[PDB]
RNA sequence: GGUGAAAUUCUUGGACCGGCGCAAGACGGACCAGAGCGAAAGCAUUUGCCAAGAAUGUUUUCAUUAAUCAAGAACGAAAGUCGGAGGUUCGAAGACGAUCAGAUACCGUCGUAGUUCCGACCAUAAACGAUGCCGACUGGCGAUGCGGCGGCGUUAUUCCCAUGACCCGCCGGGCAGCUUCCGGGAAACCAAAGUCUUUGGGUUCCGGGGGGAGUAUGGUUGCAAAGCUGAAACUUAAAGGAAUUGA
């Protein structure tokens, strides 16, 4: 994990999490 | 197959007869052939003629450009239209740790020629001076620039294109500005950076013939 | 050619546009409105690689000298240009060799100028700003 | 009374939020009263599209569709003045 | 600096604001300077200049409009025509 | 039916005692009580009518004549204008940029009004309503409620019919197609989303 | 730690510097931080000047010079061999001779 | 035209070139630097106008009116969003051409959004002096800006003072090196990163082994992307800083 692209992956895991809660 | 060096003819260029060398060069031009005009085609041409070959004992870093006005048979006439000091001189007198002052002004002469004059000044470090920098304050630069504004207006507005070009040939305006500015700050490299026109009156054969025959 | 005495010289202006890819030597009358010739390093060599090499520039310069000697023009002033504008202010390698041949061929060369376009500040410069190759 | 809807509260939910937001800016400018440059009174209303009237000095001016002065008009007027001055001097 | 001189006429001098009062002052010789806004009606501007020519008094054309001339007089209303009766300051020059 | 406001201008007849009334396209900025000037010696002001030959380059014009002697044919819609590019005094021709971006060589004796047409920005506001669209075209012509050919039957449109709502054939049609066949995209040089600016 | 007190560039006072493209790899680098040198090279190589001179018409009055500005960023400054790495007391130096 | 070397591509309907003009919208090179101004982000063509400010000077004025600061507020590189003006040059996304086993990239040519101005959002960066503000003390040497003071002389306005400009200093406010066994520090290095166990001038923000984790959840802002506030369970004996000699 490079610092920035770990941050990008965490953001993209967060965006997927938000859509799951929205549909539920 | 056909070489275009025969379908054209050469004319000799003559500047106004107020310089030292009238002959400048021979410029080829196409024949009329019943469609185009060689006189109108040669009109609007501009030959750049420095003072090195325009005179014989003048500076070699002042370029004079001349606009054609009329054609007399095999002859081609010209007229001063603008000037610019060489950029190889330009880059050489600008150095480090010094100050430059510009001033641009538009002045119209009585003949109807609108002229935009640029003047350039540089602060002079004295012989004994030892300080690394020689800056002039914003307040001194503004009044120095105003001085070049007023001096150039006086020396151009009241003089014709005849007189103004005769004044710029020895660069007397650049020396006058430097000496007058020695009161506030003596200056070392002072000349006129550029002179360009903006408008012209109606072209007249009488004026051009008078200039070329005087 | 013009009808002039042997004691005088046929004068004209010459521009040497120098770049790192292809040098350009071009000769016209004083004003430049009428045109005498143009030779470059491109027409010299089959490969586009050596358009900027000195050897092709000398062969191109000899092309200027012989074809302009045929017309009847001998004396030429020089005005130098780099790529100019935004690109480098430094003339490329194809300037020394081309000027060497046009001096060895016997043509007269007098005043020298630099009329490279030097902006107060031109617009944004191609490339972008990051990474190389 | 409202948080953000302003003048487009008359449309309720009946169109998109973005369409109501775009028309909000235009409807404020098309119904505003501007200061008259001729008499100085703030009575320059809009009669129809492109027509602006002052109810004090009774002056009618051709203007913009929703605003009194379009940016294209100001630039053109300033440019024509420059071109006219260059012709004269 | 015309606005600073006008400010000192308001504190110390005498003046009339508005078009009807200046015409009265011109026709009875009490007007020393007359100031017109730039958006004054053309007919009214010409009439005041004619009244001032007959009464031999000066007309100054203020740079701004009636909204800005009134603000220059310290007032919260528009002023289009004003006449100075007594300067009290150095506005006599022009 | 016309977004651009119109100006009623009264002139004075030079041959008999009578005042003439003209209906101009109102250049943006003109006002009631203003004096407009028409001629070759008219000054360069917004609202004046001048030949394009006497106009300098870069001048913004509206209600431009396509051919000399017309009464204004180009740049007449609201917020539209044409630009003078260059003149050719030898041939008495002038190049003008039209509001579509096209470039046209016209005679220099063509006249035009200095400025832009009033009422610009009209297309910026969304119509927002079927009713507002209805009122817009009630003043123009009977064209507004547009049924789709795919929603029609094959007897009234080439795109009608089918058990699904589909065109069934390429919608790009040739220029020489008959009248009842020239539907869809007539002589399309390309289709789809544009990437840049397309011009001839 | 700080390898360089200067932090590589010459900018200690101001906040920003306009970038200049590298000659060898075409990479943007701040001007003050890049290795910038003035190169004067004769148009013709010193050994090769004579061949041109012999064929030259001019009475030894023409000596054209090619002057080209040089800009290398630091990643390829080394490859060029310019700016070879210095010793621990070495860094604190200047022009070189 | 361009590459280490090659090309896509513009090209006998005349590109490139040189000369004369016109239009477009950006940006102000060499001057311009351990120099100035602003609370910061920032600020460079000439000119006019508006309002403001530091330092200085003062035998003027109020006479404690005093500084960072919970809560609360305003401005805030660049990028991004909405909206309206034209796209000159550059240039995400994207496309095309080379280079290799692959090249989703570096190189070249275009190129939308963007890069421009205007109104409202967005509040982030290595917003780094990786270095809070107010206050006292605490070596020196050669310089720069401002203002004030003294002067042998040189020089221009000139014909006197005077006004400019150079040189020598002094005083107060600064941006600053450079040396230095002041000193402190783990050292690298620093007159503050000193006066610190011989520990107290005032006070705000902020850290408490490494991860989990700037995550979950709640709240709030945003058109979205996301921003602000922000855990616990569980898991690890090291992660780290500086410096020593080799490679
Ligand atoms: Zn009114
Ligand atoms: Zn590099």
């Amino acid at each position: 994990m490079r610092a920035k692209w770990r941050k990008k992956r965490m953001r993209r895991l967060k965006r997927k999490r938000r859509k799951m809660r929205q549909r539920s | 197959v056909v070489d275009p060096f025969s379908k054209k003819d050469w004319y000799d260029v003559k500047a106004p007869a107020m310089f030292n060398i009238r002959n400048i060069g021979k410029t080829l031009v196409t024949r009329t052939q019943g469609t185009k005009i060689a006189s109108d085609g040669l009109k609007g041409r501009v030959f750049e003629v420095s003072l090195a070959d325009l005179q014989n004992d003048e500076v070699a870093f002042r370029k004079f450009k001349l606009i054609t006005e009329d054609v007399q048979g095999k002859n081609c006439l010209t007229n001063f239209h603008g000037m610019d000091l060489t950029r190889d001189k330009m880059c050489s007198m600008v150095k480090k740790w010094q100050t430059m002052i510009e001033a641009h002004v538009d002045v119209k002469t009585t003949d109807g020629y609108l002229l935009r004059l640029f003047c350039v000044g540089f602060t002079k470090k004295r012989n004994n001076q030892i300080r690394k920098t020689s800056y002039a304050q914003h307040q001194q630069v503004r009044q120095i620039r105003k001085k070049m504004m007023e001096i150039m207006t006086r020396e151009v507005q009241t003089n014709d294109l005849k007189e103004v070009v005769n004044k710029l040939i020895p660069d007397s305006i650049g020396k006058d500005i430097e000496k007058a500015c020695q009161s506030i700050y003596p200056l070392h490299d002072v000349f006129v950076r550029k002179v360009k026109m903006l408008k012209k009156p109606k072209f007249e054969l009488g004026k051009l013939m008078e200039l070329h025959g005087e | 050619g013009p009808q002039v005495a042997e004691g005088e010289n046929v004068f004209g202006v010459c521009h040497i546009f120098a770049s790192f890819n292809d040098t350009f030597v071009h000769v016209t009358d004083l004003s430049g409105k009428e045109t005498i010739c143009r030779v470059t390093g491109g027409m010299k060599v089959k490969a586009d690689r050596d358009e900027s090499s000195p050897y092709a520039a000398m062969l191109a310069a000899q092309d200027v000298a012989q074809r302009c000697k045929e017309l009847g023009i001998t004396a030429l002033h020089i005005k130098l240009r780099a790529t100019g504008g935004n690109r480098t202010k430094t003339p490329g390698p194809g300037a020394q060799s081309a000027l060497r041949a046009l001096a060895r061929s016997g043509m007269k060369i007098g005043r020298i100028e630099d009329v490279t376009p030097i902006p107060s500040d031109s617009t944004r410069r191609k490339g972008g700003r990051r990474g190389r190759r | 009374r409202t948080k953000k809807v302003g003048i487009v509260g008359k449309y309720g939910t009946r169109y998109g939020a973005s369409l109501r937001k775009m028309v909000k800016k235009i409807e404020i400018s098309q119904h505003a009263k501007y200061t008259c440059s001729f008499c100085g009174k703030t009575k320059m209303k809009r009669r129809a599209v492109g027509i602006w009237h002052c109810g004090s000095c009774m002056k009618t001016v051709a203007g913009g569709a929703w605003t009194y002065n379009t940016t294209s008009a100001v630039t053109v007027k300033s440019a024509i003045r420059r071109l006219k001055e260059l012709k004269d001097q | 600096s015309i606005n600073s001189r006008l400010q000192l006429v308001m504190k110390s001098g005498k003046y009339v604001l508005g078009y009807k009062q200046t015409l009265k002052m011109i026709r009875q010789g009490k007007a020393k300077l007359v100031i017109l806004a730039n958006n004054c009606p053309a007919l009214r501007k010409s009439e005041i200049e004619y009244y001032a020519m007959l009464a031999k008094t000066g007309v100054h054309h203020y740079s701004g409009n009636n909204i800005e001339l009134g603000t220059a007089c310290g007032k919260y209303y528009r002023v289009c025509t004003l006449a100075i009766i007594d300067p009290g300051d150095s506005d006599i020059i022009r | 039916g016309r977004g651009a406001p119109l100006a009623k201008v009264v002139f004075r007849d030079p041959y008999r005692f009578k005042k003439r009334t003209e209906l101009f396209i109102a250049a943006e900025g003109i006002h009631t009580g203003q004096f407009v000037y028409c001629g070759k010696k008219a000054q360069l002001n917004i609202g004046n009518v001048l030949p394009v030959g006497t106009m300098p380059e870069g001048t913004i014009v509206c209600c431009l004549e396509e051919k000399p002697g017309d009464r204004g044919k180009l740049a007449r819609a609201s917020g539209n204008y044409a630009t003078v590019i260059s003149h050719n005094p030898e041939t008495k021709k002038t190049r003008v940029k039209l509001p579509s971006g096209s470039k046209k060589v016209i005679s220099s004796a063509n006249r035009a009004v200095v400025g832009v047409v009033a009422g610009g920005g009209r297309i910026d506001k969304p119509i927002l309503k079927a009713g507002r669209a209805y009122h817009k075209y009630k003043a123009k012509r009977n064209c507004w409620p547009r049924v789709r050919g795919v929603a029609m039957n094959p007897v009234e449109h080439p795109f009608g019919g089918g058990n699904h709502q589909h065109i069934g054939k390429p919608s790009t049609i040739r220029r020489d197609a008959p009248a009842g066949r020239k539907v869809g995209l007539i002589a399309a040089r390309r289709t789809g989303r544009l990437r840049g600016t397309k011009t001839v | 730690t700080k390898k360089r007190r200067n932090n590589g560039r010459a900018k200690k006072g101001r906040g920003h510097v306009q970038p200049i493209r590298c000659t060898n790899c075409a990479r943007c680098v701040p001007k003050d931080k890049a290795i910038k040198k003035f190169v004067i090279r004769n148009i013709v190589e010193a050994a090769a000047v004579r061949d041109i001179s012999e064929a030259s018409v001019f009475d030894a009055y023409v000596l054209p010079k090619l002057y080209v500005k040089l800009h290398y960023c630091v990643s390829c400054a080394i490859h060029s061999k310019v700016v070879r790495n210095r010793s621990r007391e070495a860094r604190k130096d200047r022009t070189p001779p």
